[PDB]
């Protein structure tokens, strides 16, 4: 729900080349100018482009900025390893009090290991929390590289998206990384139901886990 | 130091004040405009507010979310920004960062042009919204469904449940086991309440050669619990 | 005169 949404990653190798695109409205993007940041962890932002498609002092001609309507364009060629950071976009809104405005960020993945897909293992809630009452199913998902996934979850065929809490993956020790997503129900959703199912997304491809009552 | 520095996060209750600060040293801060920013857990940078330079009028506009609530003012003797906050909700919970504007200067033969931009950024600092008392954590055993692979690998761990506030920290046989284990960060549920998962992943022959036993510590709550995990 | 690229600003002043 940032104002200005932009893909939450993007990858490639060393020496080659991508786009980060940034999505707003007539009355953000479309009558104002964009600009777009560096920000590695840690760090504080740092400005590449200003005005659309200039570029501040120091920053590299691999670098270059487009706007097109009410969407905006950062391209960077030749990766290096270096460039592996966040980028997000900025502009204004037309209105009277004249709000900065962001885009969620886009994680940058300059590639130097070999895609992994998610190792995804469900837990359905345990007999102790059952008795305090309570039910959580838990999704852990770990070892995928690079570090993006999205997470749906089922009862039974249907889509449930309520009770949902997911986390933002982070780093393991061999540099590919983990996520956690959880969904809250009551004792009586979890025996109601034939069974449940976590959908992990990775670079477009699904890996599915499901848990049944009946057998747990 | 050419910097922003801002302080006085902390927890607060809805409906409470709270008042930051913001101190600008190695710079000419009565010169420039001044923005609050903050960021939500997992979410996107939103724009506070901001206050002009005496010399453009010392004017404040401020975001729809925070309008009527928070207050811009600024001290240029004492090089400091504030942002006063009142009548708080648990969705102002947030980091809140300051920042100058900054601009690149073009010249041209009859119009010189001015592009603005956020140019130096403060490190931030924390502002909970929570109407929470301190409470520790329930432990939970997380083991699979069906009985693991021969030859396989398999993954167990602890949930911890319901604590106030953050943080909590987990070890695995006092410390002893770090091989193939994750914890994560804490999610915050309906309940004001935080909870977090670990986990280790080992052999499946490894079953049943020893014990694993998550250690969790709430300092907060002065709790520790140690939990086994069966499979 | 000058102008301004920016949120908040006039876009010309003399």
């Amino acid at each position: 729900q940032s104002v200005l949404t932009q893909p939450p990653s993007v990858s490639a190798a060393p020496g080659q080349k991508v786009t980060i695109s940034c999505s707003g409205s007539s009355s953000n993007i479309g009558n104002n100018y964009v600009l777009w940041y560096q920000q590695f962890p840690g760090t504080a932002p740092k400005l590449l482009i200003y005005g659309n498609n200039k570029r501040p002092s120091g920053i590299p001609d691999r670098f270059s900025g487009s706007k097109s309507g009410t969407s905006a364009t950062l391209g960077i060629t030749g990766l290096q390893t270096g460039d592996e950071a966040d980028y997000f976009c900025a502009t204004w809104d037309s209105g009277l009090s004249a709000d900065w405005v962001f885009g969620g960020g886009t994680k940058l993945t300059v590639l130097s290991q070999p895609k992994a897909a998610p190792s995804v293992t469900l837990f359905p809630p345990s007999s102790e929390e059952l008795q305090a009452n309570k039910a959580t199913l838990v999704c852990l998902i770990s070892d995928f590289y690079p570090g993006a996934v999205t997470v749906a979850w089922k009862a039974d065929s249907s889509p449930v998206k309520a009770g949902v809490e997911t986390t933002t993956p982070s780093k393991q020790s061999n540099n590919k990384y983990a996520a956690s997503s959880y969904l809250s129900l009551t004792p009586e959703q979890w025996k109601s139901h034939r069974s449940y199912s976590c959908q992990v997304t990775h670079e477009g491809s699904t890996v599915e886990k499901t848990v049944a009552p009946t057998e747990c | 130091e050419v910097q922003l520095v801002e302080s006085g996060g902390g927890l607060v209750k809805p409906g409470g004040s709270l008042r930051l600060t913001c101190v600008a040293s190695g710079f000419t801060f009565s010169d420039v405009w001044l923005n609050w920013v903050r960021q939500a857990p997992g979410k996107g940078l939103e724009w506070v507010g901001r206050i002009k330079s005496r010399t453009d009028g010392g004017t404040t506009d401020y975001a729809a979310s925070v309008k009527g609530r928070f207050t811009i003012s600024r001290d240029d003797s004492k090089n400091t920004l504030y942002l006063q906050m009142n009548s708080l909700k648990t969705e102002d919970t947030a980091v809140y960062s300051c920042t100058t504007d900054g601009f690149i200067m073009i010249r041209g033969v009859s119009e010189d042009y001015y592009y603005y931009y956020m140019d130096v950024w403060g490190k931030g600092t924390t502002v909970t919204v929570s109407s929470a008392s301190t409470k520790g954590p329930s432990v939970f055993p997380l083991a699979p469904c069906s009985r693991s692979t021969s030859g396989g690998t398999a993954a167990l761990g602890c949930l911890v449940k319901d604590y106030f506030p953050e943080p909590v920290t987990v070890s695995w046989n006092s410390g002893a086991l770090t091989s193939g284990v994750h914890t994560f960060p804490a999610v915050l549920q309906s309940s004001g309440l935080y909870s977090l998962s670990s986990v280790v992943t080992v052999p499946s022959s490894s079953l049943g050669t020893q014990t694993y036993t998550c250690n969790v510590n709430h300092k907060p709550s002065n709790t520790k619990v140690d939990k086994r995990v069966e499979l | 005169c000058r102008i301004h690229i920016g949120p908040g600003r006039a876009f010309y002043t003399c």
